């Protein structure tokens, strides 16, 4: 069994919520507490619950892609590109934010999860150590990942900002 | 050819070229040429440092609480003093005061850093200028024992042990494979030590080689690692925990317990092997006594160090004595302020950089560091000098004087400063030195008293240690464990615009840092290094700095080996990275 | 026996590299130069100098041929013709470039040779560039840090010479041994990381417990070192252990990653001091007022 | 120069481990302590007299200085067989620890035999060995516990006492704050691994291999409290865990009777963060992967 | 056994400090005079004067020399070769550094001591200067106020004779047990201040009900010492319990740092019910206006 169409939006906006107040809080961390650390694992809770939201998310995202595709691209190799910009100077700039936005989503999987396998994951994660190498590449360093992927979650944050306040614009 | 007249020396660069290039045993890069006449005797000398980093550059617009890090880099040798001076200069700046063990802290890894710097120097890269390495394969081991046990107390010195040394020595090189010591200047007339002379000395250099790792865990102590410890604007990082729960995870009473083990073996190593070792090569070298002088009777300079009371960096404070002397009166010793626009200047007519009027020199808070590689003729093309245009532009390091006079800095330096001010400890412990080398006072201003000024200074800064030690637990028993302060540690609380100095006395002589904050980030970092001073380029009025001086009439037996030359440069300890930063 | 060859230059360096090597517990450095291996140019430590220097290496060269190992501290500067660092009146890189072409094969210590450290930082005034930049047909073993582990630059060797072969490398050229992990990955104030127990001033309550040094800037999470294992000068102790946050002074171009004390740092291809928050939090508030001066 | 505090060293059941590990110390060296902070006026293990000579010594010792002397214990008194399953001249030792305490200023207890009671207490106890604080009630006794403690701890300790000239602070059980205020899990260099989940499940597997997590080999780690994991043992060379040994738990009461070492410590939180957020993904995964018909 | 020998000297001072000492509660000071410590030089209650009290000085001082602690009341002047506080015909900065000489500790009773107090305020007309800048080879405990807490100075003493050492000091070197938190970290007005309920005015509706003095210029949050939970007199009372702000006695240089009527700067501040006082006001008059009934 599953459900209806809708629920694999709301789960991904759920998700979306978590990985941003997650992840904001993995760069610039609460407060801090004392105790004794045995009893005590509030950062590792934050990161864990990012680690697999950022799964349900990977997971949702990369079907809910693969029926947009199966289905001609929204409506039920550069020309395609050079063309859509013709017509794009003139709503064909609110098509190229949703993809932008579903472009985003696959930055921060990609980068996402090049820091997650880092650590020797050594099974179906070979392909994101080359992430690795090409920030290498860059001329840094894994460090620089982190800061891509944070600088993504504002990205994503700037649509967000947008994106409700376009939907709230539809309270006819 | 030219001819003229500086400082008392005639500079004549008439006669035979000589080049010495690499100069080994030192830090860094370095090019030296010479003029020699018809009797042999140096009559021009050239001091070129042949590497460029640019740290000032790289400094412009980063965050003041980083800079320490960056300018530790400067050098790997001298590790550990450009990032105290960088503290010190961005405290200054914007105003702040660090807790006492804090201050006490940055004298232990200062002084540490004089043990170990000294020590190293003194076998590892002057020593074998004066030990004859291959001559000891002639010794015999148990008229080596006689000799050590003569000179001190120290317990290796069995004619077993030096047997053993011999050996390993002898194997080492029955294979051809001389490593270090191939073609090296073995049998030269200036090698003066008898054999077992030679065996005492080379046995001391493998001792030392040892025991220099051990004296820098007072820095992985107290700043995580060796080379490159770690500093805190505000203080230092090591927080200290002794009698509550998790101390474990803090400077503790075990912690402290190494450090004090380190300060004794230390002292020990420094006062039986070192000190005798130096008294030594001046009983067979005294004439030496008499070579290389340069400016050491005529200008010498000294910022001090060691302040014994947090944040005053006053007379009544520093613990080494700062001041300077020209025109050779060693009676008044002037004070040096290195806010001062007319003391402290750089000229650059004669090195690789640009000035918008380079016939005038610029402080410091005016610095300008614009690199550009202008040779001008050099009997070669740009990519193969063969010869130095002393005349013009032939250096990448700066020119720095003190108004407007050539200074020598470093231990001699600082040795004449504390003696003609009168610090009783510093006059007892030379005229006793000089006493028993039955030498006068002068005998010091030369190539041999650079050497022995700085093993005197291994011998004070080790004292200096267990003192500053006593005083960090003696706060500690007080319960007074404040390590830092955090008051001004966010941008936000600083001068919108404001600037500082920072100085002290690295193992090579006096440091200085100025720094120009604004918005929070650096909109200037200038850096005067010891070396700069020592091997500083000539000046528009054609004067001669510290090196090319004291290379000046000396005598050379063989001039195809340029060992009196190594000598005296290596007497000065060069820095090369320090001195180009 | 004989003692294999080794080649030691220098470039644009600070010589701490070479003064970490002989800080070396165990082996000594005295018994590798005496016993492991032959030592036959090294600027810092050789009898010669000047010519007599010059004879060393181009006979050291030249009789051992395709079997010496060499190693490079230091990196060569493309600036002013390569004038930035002069050999013998010559550009450096030609020393560089002679040594290479008869190497067997290349050791890069530290962060200088392995990827070009404090001076190719910006704005890299005299062009340091890392030495696998500059020689492209030689195997060259990348052992980084600024310096590296005393003890990790002996093993390394002892290891090379012991079992007869270069050690096995990651993607980057590091040999696995000691840089396969992160600082973070065996740090032992990691149970108060994931705790969320974090030093937030210098020498606070938590400062004198051993917290995490995280929000102190730690760089420790992205950084591949031996350090919170095999530890510094006899495994006395490592920047986090005595209180300072890991710089990732291991990691290619960690200078400009920003301040060493914060979390979010500079992103280099995207201005002068422009972080993740500067670049993020200005397009939030510019579609912020896009929404807000629309909706009026 | 200056008189040393005197110090009356008494041995009960023990192996003498405690003893051993106080002449390891690396900082200051045993030598030193001896010759220098101290007067060790009485010890079995290291003292010249035998016999009436060792007696003479103790008796004069205890009454010259009573009131004055510290009285370090080594092992504990048994109560069965009326103390005889340990003599000392004769008599129940424990005679000799009251007569020894009873002069004392402060006591203290190496080691956790005189702790606890360590490996004799053990089930069954057959001797009815007992921790001295059981015995003595009415003066300071600082626990020191551990078997043995680690070498360096133990002269840390009374190097504190000389130089500070007064007791260490204690929790509520003895033990000093300094070097027992925190666990072992708490400053476990291998934390990141116990955090991921990543765990050794059988000898010199892959895990093992890579330094990872002791837990599920039984690691006592997460309810002991010592210095292992910071200070370290033997010059800090190592400790059990880093040589690839879970904790067995040796500085705490009774740890022998607490299970098999190699049973798995209970009531400690523990979710891994990739072990969890691995199966949150396969989960997912094989959900979906059900549903389009590509199980498996 | 013996009692521990005390030096108390006075340079510029108003005495407030020996008189805050001697309304010590427990112990009463007539006890720790008695049976604590041995008070054995103290110009304000020896019977000795002139040549006699010299010979008192001089003999403690060299009897027990190294084992005596010194403590200091006022500080010394600078100004007029330091005949503006003249002892024995000398200045009395000769009398401070030869006790400091011979002193095993040094207690730097009231921001005199300390800091410089009321007399080295602007401009300073004799340069009032603190101990710690005149004496710098001895450990100084500030003990700072003015005066200090009556039972504060007390309990210190107690501690270093009872504990035999001297309590851990924080960077300043004021004791981490009385000096370690701000007066405003444990105000019992806190409650007030955090709802932004303040008095404007001297005996106004707001003062009669003990509301926060912050805006009649309380130097509170930036003032570290014990008033607010250890108080005054036997915990009968403190300056902000009585209606006065305060001062910042114990903090340096508190004379200059503006009008004591002037509210402190850089302690952020945002009342609870003086925010949602003015977001609802804000959101009703936005809508009564909207309605037609702005009356
Ligand atoms: C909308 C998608 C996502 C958002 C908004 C997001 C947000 C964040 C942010 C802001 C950080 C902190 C970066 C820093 O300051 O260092 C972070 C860290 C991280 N994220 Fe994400 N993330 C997303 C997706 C993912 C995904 C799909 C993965 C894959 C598992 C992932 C794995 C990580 C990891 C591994 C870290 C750092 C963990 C650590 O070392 O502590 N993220 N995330
Ligand atoms: S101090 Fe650094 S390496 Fe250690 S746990 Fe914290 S972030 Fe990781
Ligand atoms: S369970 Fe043991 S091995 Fe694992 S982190 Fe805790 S103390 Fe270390
Ligand atoms: S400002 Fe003054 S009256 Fe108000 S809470 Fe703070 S200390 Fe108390
Ligand atoms: N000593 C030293 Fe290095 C130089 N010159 C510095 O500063
Ligand atoms: S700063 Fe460098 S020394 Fe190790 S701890 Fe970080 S890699
Ligand atoms: S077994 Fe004992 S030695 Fe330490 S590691 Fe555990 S407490
Ligand atoms: S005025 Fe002084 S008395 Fe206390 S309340 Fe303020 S510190
Ligand atoms: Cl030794
Ligand atoms: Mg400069
Ligand atoms: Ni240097």
């Amino acid at each position: 069994f599953e459900a209806p169409v809708r629920i694999w939006h709301w789960l991904t906006v759920l998700c979306m919520a978590v990985l941003m107040v997650t992840g904001y809080f993995i760069g610039k961390p609460l407060p801090s507490v004392s105790g004794e650390a045995t009893y005590l694992f509030y950062m590792g809770y934050i990161r864990l619950i990012h680690f697999s939201a950022g799964m349900v998310f990977t997971v949702v995202l990369l079907m809910r892609i693969y029926w947009a595709f199966v289905g001609n691209r929204y409506s039920r190799s550069w020309w395609q590109g050079v063309w859509y910009e013709i017509r794009w100077y003139l709503n064909p700039i609110a098509q190229a934010a949703m993809f932008g936005y579903f472009l985003m989503s696959v930055f921060m999987i990609i980068t996402g999860f090049a820091l997650y396998s880092e650590h020797s994951q050594y099974a179906i994660f070979a392909p994101f150590r080359y992430v690795v190498e090409f920030f290498y590449w860059t001329g840094g360093n894994s460090m620089d990942i982190h800061s891509w992927h944070r600088l993504g979650m504002w990205l994503i944050g700037a649509f967000v900002i947008g994106h409700v306040y376009m939907a709230l614009r539809e309270d006819i | 050819s030219t001819q003229y007249e500086t400082q008392g020396y005639t500079i004549n660069n008439a006669g035979r070229r000589l080049v010495v290039d690499p100069i080994t045993r030192i830090e860094g890069h370095m090019r030296c040429e010479v003029n020699i006449n018809d009797q042999n005797v140096i009559t021009n000398a050239v001091s070129c440092g042949t590497m460029f980093r640019g740290l000032e550059i790289i400094l412009q617009g980063r965050d003041p609480r980083d800079a320490w890090a960056f300018v530790e880099r400067i050098c790997g040798v001298c590790t550990g003093v450009h990032a105290l001076a960088s503290v010190y200069a961005i405290e200054d700046a914007i105003g702040i005061k660090v807790p006492d063990n804090a201050n006490i802290i940055r004298n232990i890894m200062l002084a540490t850093l004089w043990c170990h710097d000294h020590l190293v120097h003194f076998y590892q890269l002057a020593g074998m200028d004066w030990i004859d390495v291959l001559d000891a394969l002639k010794a015999d081991p148990r008229k080596t024992s006689e000799l050590a046990q003569s000179l001190s107390s120290w317990p290796k010195s069995s004619p077993g042990y030096f047997f053993d040394v011999q050996n390993r020595l002898k194997k080492f090189v029955e294979g051809g494979q001389l490593g270090i010591f191939r073609n090296g200047y073995w049998g030269h007339p200036q090698y003066k030590l008898p054999p077992e002379a030679n065996l005492m000395g080379f046995a001391h250099y493998l001792e030392a080689l040892d025991f220099q790792r051990e004296i820098v865990k007072i820095h992985a102590v107290f700043g995580g690692k060796n080379p490159h410890p770690n500093w805190i604007v505000g203080g230092m990082p090591c927080a200290i925990n002794i009698d509550e729960s998790g101390a474990v995870g803090a400077v503790n009473m075990e912690r402290l317990n190494l450090v004090q083990s380190i300060i004794t073996r230390t002292a020990d190593f420094i006062n039986n092997v070192m000190i005798p070792d130096a008294l030594a090569i001046g009983q067979f070298n005294k004439p030496w006594s008499e070579i290389g002088t340069g400016l050491s009777d005529k200008c010498v300079l000294s910022y001090g160090a060691f302040p014994d009371i947090a944040n005053d960096f006053g007379e009544k404070s520093l613990l080494m004595p700062g001041g300077a002397v020209i025109n050779g009166d060693f009676n008044n010793v002037l004070p040096v302020d290195l806010v001062d626009p007319q003391q402290v200047q750089e000229f650059v007519d004669h090195a690789w950089y640009r000035y918008p009027n380079d016939q005038v020199g610029r402080h410091p808070f005016d610095g300008i560091t614009d690199p550009w590689y202008n040779p001008g003729d050099v009997k070669g093309s740009d990519t193969n000098i063969q010869q130095l245009n002393e005349q013009e532009r032939y250096s990448w390091i700066k020119a720095p004087r003190w108004r407007g006079n050539a200074m020598e800095v470093g231990p001699l330096a600082r040795t004449l400063i504390a003696y003609h001010k009168g610090d009783a400890a510093t006059v007892e412990s030379v005229d006793r030195m000089m006493s028993a080398l039955n030498l006068p006072l002068s005998g010091i201003q030369s190539t041999l008293g650079r050497i022995l000024c700085r093993a005197h200074e291994a011998q004070w800064a080790a004292g200096k240690l267990q003192y500053f030690f006593d005083k960090l637990m003696t706060n500690l028993k007080n319960g007074n464990l404040a390590t830092a302060s955090t008051e001004k540690w966010e941008p936000a609380t600083w001068p919108t615009e404001c600037r500082g100095v920072g100085f002290t006395e690295a193992p090579r002589g006096a440091l200085g840092h100025w720094a120009a904050i604004r918005d929070g980030k650096i909109d200037l970092y200038q850096c005067v290094v010891p070396t700069t001073w020592n091997a500083s380029p000539r000046d528009p009025k054609g004067q001669i700095g510290a090196y090319e001086a004291a290379l000046m009439n000396t005598k050379m037996a063989i001039p195809e080996q340029p060992l009196e030359i190594l000598r005296t440069l290596h007497s000065f300890d060069p820095c090369l990275a320090c001195s180009t930063h | 026996k004989p003692r294999i060859p080794v080649v030691w230059i220098h470039g644009l360096e600070c010589t701490g590299c070479t003064e970490s090597f002989i800080r070396s517990a165990h082996p000594l450095a005295k018994d590798v130069i005496l016993s492991l291996i032959s030592l036959d140019y090294d600027d810092t430590l050789m009898a010669a100098a000047g010519t007599q220097a010059e004879e060393v290496f181009e006979d050291i060269i030249t009789q051992y041929n395709g079997k010496y190992i060499l190693a490079v501290e230091g990196n060569p500067p493309l600036g002013e013709q390569g004038m930035f660092c002069i050999s013998s009146g010559r550009p450096f890189i030609e020393k560089l470039k002679r040594a290479a072409a008869g190497a067997s094969a290349i050791i890069a210590w530290g962060t200088c040779a392995s990827w070009g450290c404090v001076q190719a930082a910006r704005p890299n005034p005299t062009q340091a560039t890392p030495i696998d930049k500059v020689i492209t047909d030689k195997p060259i073993i990348k052992v980084p840090g600024c310096p590296p582990i005393p003890d990790v630059m002996s093993a390394i060797i002892t290891y090379m010479v012991t079992f007869d072969r270069l050690p096995d490398v990651d993607r980057m050229g590091r040999p696995l041994m000691f840089y396969g992990q992160r600082i973070h990955d065996k740090c032992y104030r990691r149970a108060h990381f994931d705790a969320g127990e974090f030093v937030q001033s210098w020498d606070d309550d938590a400062a004198r417990k051993g917290y995490c040094l995280y929000k102190m800037g730690c760089k420790g999470p992205t950084t591949y070192n031996a350090c919170s294992s095999t530890r510094w000068n006899d495994g006395v102790s490592f920047p986090i252990q005595s209180g300072h946050g890991c710089l990732g002074c291991a990691e290619n171009g960690f200078w400009d990653r920003g301040s060493f004390y914060s979390r979010v740092v500079d992103i280099p291809q995207m201005g002068t001091h422009s972080t993740a928050d500067t670049v993020g939090l200005t397009a939030l508030g510019v579609v912020a007022a896009a929404v807000g001066v629309h909706a009026v």
